[PDB]
């Protein structure tokens, strides 16, 4: 039993094809290290803050929120960061990101035991997961979309790193 | 006399074989010996550059030289976890 | 094989005086009878065969690089490097890299992404050095399906054997640059 994303290489044990995106890639064994729901979680949630991190580059792109732009004055993208930790917005953040991550450990805990699907957080307030099909289907997309948005994102930053322009301000010359 | 209490999972890894189990491993158990002795190699590379980057010590020292020095005696126990996998089979 | 016991594998002794190791078995591609000093004794036979198909398949790519490099040098390669090439072009391209020039960082990244793909494929080394289903050389990398029969035996020989004349050919280009510089096609004419 070969995997199927690298087939010259043993199909790795941890791995069963049952959750989303699973093709069988771990060519360093990772999984048998860790719980693979830990992996799992720390992956979904990876993803889900890059993916609000890539859509968030666009953004700031696009527009700035009304004052921002005296405050940060044309300093785009992770120079922001610096100089809001000196005004009070990435405190603020921190402080009710933790308050939501203090019950996220709670919801980890609970994913340990056996009792909790990895990043499964029962957060569905328009209903869309309606069939148990669209569901698989948004499990993928999900897990596709925050590797893609976790590549993208340091894809984003470091490009911004090189140049200083941005992820739209790059494209635009 | 009364029962001596021990963390939940704690299992008998006593051996007078040539190796231990992979047990002694903890969370290792499952590691081939092969991707033990090839980090053990990378980390001892790893290590051994970082900290002759560091050895001239400053008062502004590299944090990420200093994060990759803690694994050349990292390195030490990879390859003999990697003597247990190979002599466990594995 | 592909003409087995006649071009390669049973009965062929290459050395007459000495013969090869009765424990290099006859069943590899390539196998003609070829060594004298007994070399495969103090390695894994696995080992020894990936690295000799990876040491040829290298030479390969790096003689069809040193020719083309002499004939076609792509746009713009002449503002970073100029008219070195060779041994040379390696050495400057660091030197950029160390002299701050931001645009000439293209071994950092060959060394990158290689040195990634071998990080990644090392498992491949350790299961086969293992016993297991994967013979030495076969990543199952075959996009075009073309010696997806028995096609794919004649082709085994001709790789190895490639392999060791590239092998051979690098060596030369390399060590006649070390007398007199100038490359490949310019020490031919
Ligand atoms: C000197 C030598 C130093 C050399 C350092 C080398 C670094 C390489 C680390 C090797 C790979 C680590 C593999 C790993 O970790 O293994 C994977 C495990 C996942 O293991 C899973 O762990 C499960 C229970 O653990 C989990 O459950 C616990 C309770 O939830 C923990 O809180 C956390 O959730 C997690 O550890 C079970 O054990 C399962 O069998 C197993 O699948 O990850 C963990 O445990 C995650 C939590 C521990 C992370 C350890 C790395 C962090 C570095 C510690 C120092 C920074 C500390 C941060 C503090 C802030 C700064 C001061
Ligand atoms: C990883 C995520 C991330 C991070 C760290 C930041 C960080 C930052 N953003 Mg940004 N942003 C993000 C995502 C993110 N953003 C997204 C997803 C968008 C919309 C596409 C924006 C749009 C945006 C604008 C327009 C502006 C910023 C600005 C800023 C800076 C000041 C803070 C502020 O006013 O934010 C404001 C950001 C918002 C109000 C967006 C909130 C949207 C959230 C993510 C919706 C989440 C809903 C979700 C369903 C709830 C789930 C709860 C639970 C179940 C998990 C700061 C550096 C400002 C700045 O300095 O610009 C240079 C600014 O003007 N952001
Ligand atoms: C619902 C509870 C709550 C409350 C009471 C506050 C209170 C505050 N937030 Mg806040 N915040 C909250 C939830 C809350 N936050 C949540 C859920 C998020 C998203 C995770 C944030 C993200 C956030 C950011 C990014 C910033 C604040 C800021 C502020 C301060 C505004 C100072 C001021 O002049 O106010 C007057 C407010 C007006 C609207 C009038 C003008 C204040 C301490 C700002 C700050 O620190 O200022 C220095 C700031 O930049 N908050
Ligand atoms: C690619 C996007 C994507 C997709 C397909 C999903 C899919 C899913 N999530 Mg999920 N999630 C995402 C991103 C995504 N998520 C992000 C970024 C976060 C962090 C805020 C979360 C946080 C989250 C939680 C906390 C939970 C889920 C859950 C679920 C599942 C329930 C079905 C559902 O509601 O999804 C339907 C989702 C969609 C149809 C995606 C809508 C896409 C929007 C409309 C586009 C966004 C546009 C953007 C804001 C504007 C950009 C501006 C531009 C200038 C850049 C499902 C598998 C729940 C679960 O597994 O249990 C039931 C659950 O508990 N997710
Ligand atoms: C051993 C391999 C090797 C090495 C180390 C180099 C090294 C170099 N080449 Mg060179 N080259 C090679 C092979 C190699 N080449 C081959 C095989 C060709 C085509 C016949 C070329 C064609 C070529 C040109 C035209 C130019 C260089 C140039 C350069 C220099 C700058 C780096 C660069 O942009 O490379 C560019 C290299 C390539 C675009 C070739 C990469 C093609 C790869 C090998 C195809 C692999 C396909 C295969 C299916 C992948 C299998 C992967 C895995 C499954 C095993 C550098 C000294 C430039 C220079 O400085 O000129 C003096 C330049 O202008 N090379
Ligand atoms: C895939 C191979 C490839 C291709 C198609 C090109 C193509 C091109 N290069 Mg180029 N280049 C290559 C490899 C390649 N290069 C390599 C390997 C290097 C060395 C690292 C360079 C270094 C280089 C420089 C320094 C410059 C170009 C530039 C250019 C462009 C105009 C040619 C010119 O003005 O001179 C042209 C599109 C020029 C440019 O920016 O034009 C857009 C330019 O100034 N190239
Ligand atoms: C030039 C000689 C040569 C020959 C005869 C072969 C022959 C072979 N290779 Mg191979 N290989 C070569 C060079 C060569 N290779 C080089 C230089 C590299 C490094 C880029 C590789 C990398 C490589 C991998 C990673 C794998 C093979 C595999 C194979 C076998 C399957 C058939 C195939 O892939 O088509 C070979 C294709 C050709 C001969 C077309 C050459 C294109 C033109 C004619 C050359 C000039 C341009 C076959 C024995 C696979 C295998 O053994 O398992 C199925 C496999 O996994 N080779
Ligand atoms: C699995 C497999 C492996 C594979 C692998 C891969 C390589 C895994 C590597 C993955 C990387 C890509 C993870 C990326 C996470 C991205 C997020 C967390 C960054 C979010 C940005 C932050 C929140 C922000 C910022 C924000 C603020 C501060 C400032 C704003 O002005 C801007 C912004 C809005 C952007 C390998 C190959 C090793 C093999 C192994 O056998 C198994
Ligand atoms: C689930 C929950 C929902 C919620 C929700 C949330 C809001 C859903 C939204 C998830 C959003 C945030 C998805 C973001 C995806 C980012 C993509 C993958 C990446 C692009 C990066 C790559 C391509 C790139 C980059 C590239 C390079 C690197 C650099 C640049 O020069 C160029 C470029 C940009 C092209 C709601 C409330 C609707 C209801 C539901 O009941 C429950
Ligand atoms: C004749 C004969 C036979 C035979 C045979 C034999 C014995 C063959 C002998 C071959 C020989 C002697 C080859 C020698 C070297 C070749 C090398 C290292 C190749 C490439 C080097 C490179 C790229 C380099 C480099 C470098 C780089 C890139 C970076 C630089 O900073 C440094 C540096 C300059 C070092 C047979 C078997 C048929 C039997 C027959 O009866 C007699
Ligand atoms: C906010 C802030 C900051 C910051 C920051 C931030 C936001 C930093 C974010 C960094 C991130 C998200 C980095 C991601 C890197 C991903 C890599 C290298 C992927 C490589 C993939 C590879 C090699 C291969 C991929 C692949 C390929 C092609 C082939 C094989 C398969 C596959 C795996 C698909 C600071 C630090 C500047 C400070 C500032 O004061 C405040």
């Amino acid at each position: 039993a070969m995997s199927d994303s690298v087939p010259f290489l043993k199909q790795p044990e941890a791995l069963d094809g049952s959750m989303a995106g699973d093709v069988g890639f771990d060519p360093l064994g990772f999984s048998s290290i860790g719980d693979i729901n830990f992996l799992r979680e720390a992956e979904l949630k990876h993803g889900r803050i890059a993916m609000l991190a890539a859509a968030g580059s666009i953004a700031q792109d696009i527009f700035t929120f009304p004052g921002v732009s005296k405050v940060v004055g044309t300093a785009k993208m992770t120079g922001v960061h610096d100089i809001l930790v000196k005004q009070g917005a990435m405190g603020q953040l921190l402080l009710w990101l933790s308050f939501l991550e203090v019950f996220g450990t709670i919801a980890l805990l609970e994913t340990l035991d056996g009792k909790r699907a990895p990043g499964d957080f029962k957060f569905d307030p328009l209903n869309f997961s309606k069939n148990p099909e669209t569901f698989k289907r948004y499990q993928l997309a999900e897990i596709k979309n925050g590797r893609l948005a976790m590549m993208g994102v340091g894809g984003m930053v470091h490009g911004y790193f090189i140049t200083g322009k941005g992820p739209l301000e790059l494209l635009g010359n | 006399y009364s029962p001596v209490p021990s963390p939940e999972g704690t299992k008998e890894v006593y051996w007078e074989t040539k190796a231990p189990s992979s047990d002694v491993l903890g969370i290792g158990a499952g590691v081939s010996s092969g991707n033990f002795a090839a980090s053990s190699v990378v980390a001892l590379m790893i290590g051994g550059f970082c900290t002759g980057q560091v050895i001239p010590l400053t008062s502004d020292p590299n944090p990420l030289f200093l994060i990759g020095s803690f694994l050349l005696p990292y390195s030490w126990a990879l390859h003999v976890a990697a003597w247990i996998q190979k002599n466990n089979g594995k | 094989l592909y003409k087995d016991g006649v071009m390669q594998g049973k009965g062929l002794v290459a050395v007459p005086f000495a013969l090869a190791p009765d424990s290099l078995p006859a069943d590899i591609p390539g196998y003609v009878g070829f060594d004298p000093l007994g070399l495969s004794t103090l390695c894994n036979l696995d080992f020894l065969r990936e690295a000799e198909i990876k040491h040829g398949r290298v030479a390969m790519l790096a003689v069809t690089g040193s020719l083309v490099q002499d004939v076609f040098q792509f746009p713009g390669v002449d503002k970073v490097i100029g008219n070195a090439k060779m041994i040379g072009a390696h050495d400057k391209f660091i030197a950029g890299a160390h002299a701050g020039d931001t645009r000439s960082f293209a071994m950092h990244q060959i060394i990158f992404w290689v040195g990634l793909l071998e990080v990644l494929t090392m498992p491949a080394l350790f299961e086969t050095m293992n016993g297991g289903p994967r013979q030495p050389g076969d990543f199952k990398f075959d996009p075009l399906g073309l010696g997806k029969g028995d096609k794919l035996a004649r082709k085994q020989l001709t790789e190895i054997k490639n392999g060791r004349l590239a092998m051979i050919g690098v060596g030369g280009m390399v060590h006649h640059y070390l007398l007199t510089g100038k490359g490949p096609l310019q020490f031919l004419a």
